[PDB]
């Protein structure tokens, strides 16, 4: 109740909402790091604080 | 050799054993390659001398 910029009914839900479109890149650098063998995937997800 | 003389097979022949310095292909020597180990993994390298 103290914010005044709600202009979308889906800003009250419990789960969050996403307007902009991420554009989200990964790519490998070698050279400096410490990692095990394998293969990662790298997952995102907003948060309001 | 003289190409106009001999072949370049015919010219090593004389002597086949025989060792010649080059210095346009060096052999860098530094402290981070030894005891760093991130370095003794460098593939083609892009660096500038």
């Amino acid at each position: 109740i103290t914010k005044d910029d709600y202009n979308n009914a889906d800003d009250f839900d419990f789960v969050g909402t996403i307007h902009t479109s991420s554009k989200i890149e990964v790519s490998k650098v070698n050279g400096s790091g410490a990692f095990g063998q394998g293969v990662i995937q790298y997952a995102f997800t907003y948060y309001n604080k | 050799y003289n190409p106009s003389t001999t072949n370049a097979k015919d010219f090593v022949d004389g002597s086949p054993s025989e060792f010649l310095v080059d210095e346009n292909i060096v052999t860098m020597h530094s402290p981070d390659v030894e005891f760093d180990d991130r370095l003794q993994n460098i593939t083609n390298g892009k660096f500038k001398l």
